[PDB]
């Protein structure tokens, strides 16, 4: 049926194909990162400032926790639908390639009913839902978040098997039997440092003493006492937390 | 000997009857006026329809011209709300950051203490405020790049369809010189140089008589077609395939 | 009165001017269809001319657009580190605004703590000032540093309009090029032909001595012409004839006898 006047279907003109080509979603992620970074600090500081003295923190962690998720998975939208309008614009172009010219004929065609080229609304109004897979859980803020929690029993003490990822969300922290002493320095480490091999924990002090002028060194612990590089430590936050969390709850009393 | 030329004379003033070339003359005009009428009719069937397709066409000019303001007016208006709700934004963060730096600053004043804890309450109702209102800016995005999206293709057909008015535009010029060949056409059948007037003497020249010969020519010449061709090579032919005779009446009157 | 005869057909003198008129006939049409088709062939050869002219303007379109595009890729180029300084800059100022926030709590913590020195607190003030005029002006250079990325969409955009330009324009330069070549074949195809008519005509007559004689140039004249004097040689010929030879001699023959008799 004629329905508009104007054909459902149309080529695309090349001074149209320059507006579709000036196309582009608003960066979002510009907002998006600080936003991030922005939640980030204000837990850090949160965390920073709570006070040993106050009981039933478990509550608040939670809400904050739940609401890093739930601010995960709206960003992680933004990646999909942007990654997704990408593919949108690469089908509508490819399409448009094969598209006729322009003429009364394919006027005439095309208002008295041809599906030859598809419009660009169904591309998006039944679009398939993005469904992000793979949720994101190497994080940093992730890991971070969620220790505080069975903490004020024995900080000094780091279950082993907190390695596993099994949890769902951070890790299986609880009692241990580790030292909060630098095994080098035989003092408390208040600028630690964590391997991403061995996953010991020392003082930069004393991990610089114990490493420089020696390219390649040990590891004090067993299963790593044998020559390795410095490359293969990196920077977590979470023994700075810890030691700041000792170290309040001993100035508190 | 004189029988064959007296013979012959009648067969050469047989001639006059070549007359032959007003007949083919007004087949010819015959022929020609209704190819022109034809052609008329053609032309002006053609600027009929596209003069009343063009209207409609303008007509989706004029409404397509309306969605393209409308439509930008909305775009305007998505980008404007966008615009507000990232100030909001920035006006939540910049609440949390003031009630960081007055944390912190009476934290450094302490060294009763609940007005620590009084402010510690606020900061997170306000970090739950911010995270329910960022629901508020990811719904600005999607709606405002749908948007821009879908009204985009409008305009696109938008230009598609001037390029259709500017080949509307070439057909028109061609129906213009169609109408030029219009003209030309009646100024050919204009039959100013000796047609009208040409006919209409020599069917009249002689009312009796000779009536019944140019009615019994044009009868044969709608029996048996003879064209320009024959009245050029056979009337002057049936003559000078023997020429021989002198055209010598004068001779042939003195015989009897 | 058989002498007389005999003497006006010497000047047979029918058959002869017949056949000269005739050959010379089919000469000045051979002639004719020879200009007709080099007539052709010249409207065909302007017509290779003018899209010659098209594919001209077809190419330095490309060629414009080409220099354009590879001119706006170095600009991108260059634009892109550029924006990345720019960023690894902003980076620095965002380093310079927390170091700034950070003096600015201090002092401002420090003269509170101070009533729980007068020279101190009011030398805070310029260091206040200082530390937002910079953040604004900070601020508003980000605002030029993110809309930059608009920038490279926009150039982004005129790069791809431009390469479509270039693809359009070479489809056009393609199909002109097959128009020309087709073109070109017909005209080809013509002149292998026209070149044996001219030929053939020369052969039968010269184009000189052919073209001294004015004649109608439309091709239906030149028809009914030839039709007209074949059709009066066949009855000359049914009249009186006999083999060539035979007539070549009597051309002689015939004035022999005439002066013979004469005298």
């Amino acid at each position: 049926l004629n329905d508009n006047p104007i054909p459902k279907s149309v080529p695309l003109h090349p001074k149209s194909g320059k507006y579709f080509h000036n196309l582009h979603a608003r960066d979002l992620s510009n907002i998006y990162q600080q936003c991030y970074k922005q939640i980030d600090e204000t837990i850090n500081q949160l965390v920073d400032s709570t006070s040993p003295s106050t009981i039933g923190i478990e509550e608040q962690v939670a809400d904050i926790t739940s609401t890093y998720k739930l601010l995960s998975t709206y960003e992680s939208e933004s990646n999909s639908f942007d990654e997704h309008i990408k593919d949108l614009k690469k089908n509508f172009k490819q399409s448009s390639d094969a598209c006729p010219q322009i003429d009364l004929s394919t006027w005439d065609k095309y208002r008295t009913g041809e599906l030859t080229a598809p419009k660009l609304s169904e591309l998006y109004l039944n679009m398939p839902t993005p469904e992000p897979a793979t949720m994101v859980n190497n994080t940093d803020t992730l890991k971070i978040l969620k220790v505080l929690p069975y903490i004020w029993n024995d900080p000094t003490c780091v279950i082993p098997d907190l390695q596993n990822p099994a949890d769902e969300d951070d890790l299986q922290i609880e009692g241990g039997k580790i030292e909060l002493t630098c095994p080098i320095t035989c003092k408390p480490y208040e600028a630690p440092l964590i391997s991403r091999k061995c996953n010991h924990v020392f003082d930069r002090d004393g991990i610089q003493n114990y490493l420089q002028g020696y390219t390649t060194r040990d590891c004090p612990q067993a299963a790593c006492s044998q020559v390795v590089s410095m490359r293969d430590f990196v920077r977590d936050p979470i023994m700075e937390l810890r030691c700041k969390i000792a170290k309040m709850k001993e100035s508190q009393e | 000997d004189k029988l064959r030329k007296s013979v012959e004379s009648l067969r050469d003033f047989q001639n006059k009857k070549g007359q032959l070339l007003p007949y083919v003359k007004v087949k010819d005009h015959k022929e020609k006026l209704n190819i022109y009428k034809e052609e008329y009719e053609r032309a002006k069937a053609n600027l009929r329809a596209i003069l009343k397709d063009k209207k409609p066409f303008a007509n989706t000019k004029k409404t397509l011209e309306n969605q393209v303001e409308e439509l930008t007016e909305k775009c305007s208006l998505k980008t404007d709300e966008f615009l507000k709700a990232k100030e909001k934004i920035n006006e939540i963060f910049e609440k949390l950051n003031t009630i960081r730096d007055e944390v912190i600053k009476k934290k450094n004043q302490n060294e009763i203490d609940d007005q620590i804890q009084q402010l510690l309450l606020k900061q997170r109702h306000l970090l739950s405020k911010m995270a329910s209102s960022m629901k508020s800016l990811k719904n600005c995005q999607k709606e405002l790049i749908s948007t821009q999206i879908l009204q985009f293709e409008a305009q696109n057909m938008d230009v598609s369809m001037n390029d259709v008015i500017g080949f509307f535009n070439e057909r028109e010029a061609d129906l213009k010189s169609q109408y030029e060949d219009k003209k030309k056409f009646v100024k050919e059948m204009r039959d100013t140089p000796e047609f009208q007037s040409w006919m209409r003497e020599i069917r009249s020249y002689d009312q009796d008589t000779k009536e019944k010969l140019n009615k019994v020519a044009e009868k044969y010449e709608e029996e048996g077609n003879f064209n320009l061709s024959f009245v050029q090579d056979v009337l002057d032919k049936l003559e000078s395939e023997i020429a021989m005779v002198n055209h010598d009446e004068s001779a042939v009157t003195i015989l009897d | 009165k058989s002498l007389k005869a005999e003497y006006e057909d010497a000047k047979l003198n029918q058959t002869s001017d017949l056949n000269e008129r005739k050959m010379l006939l089919q000469a000045k049409s051979l002639w004719i269809d020879v200009a007709h088709n080099t007539d052709a062939c010249k409207n065909l050869e302007n017509e290779i001319s003018g899209i010659q002219q098209k594919v001209d303007e077809v190419t330095e379109k490309i060629r414009n657009r080409q220099e354009k595009i590879e001119r706006y890729t170095s600009d991108g180029t260059t634009i892109e580190a550029q924006i990345d300084a720019k960023v690894i800059y902003v980076n620095e100022k965002d380093s310079e605004h927390q170091n700034a926030r950070e003096l600015l709590r201090d002092v401002k913590s420090r003269f509170e703590k101070e009533k729980s020195i007068e020279q101190i607190a009011q030398e805070a003030q310029p260091i206040k000032e200082q530390y937002d005029s910079t953040k604004l002006a900070l601020v508003e250079a980000q605002d030029e540093l993110q809309q930059l990325k608009e920038d490279i969409n926009s150039r982004q955009s005129k790069i791809q309009k431009y390469k479509d330009d270039t693809i359009y324009y070479e489809d056009k330069k393609k199909v002109y090029l097959e128009n020309i070549k087709k073109i070109e074949v017909n005209v080809a195809a013509l002149k292998e032909g026209i070149q044996r008519q001219i030929q053939n005509a020369c052969a039968f007559c010269s184009k000189e001595r052919i073209e001294n004689v004015d004649l109608p140039d439309t091709q239906e004249e030149i028809k009914r012409e030839l039709d007209k004097v074949s059709r009066m040689i066949q009855k000359a010929e049914k009249s009186l004839g006999l083999s060539q030879e035979e007539v070549i001699a009597l051309f002689e023959k015939c004035r022999n006898k005439y002066k013979e008799g004469q005298k």
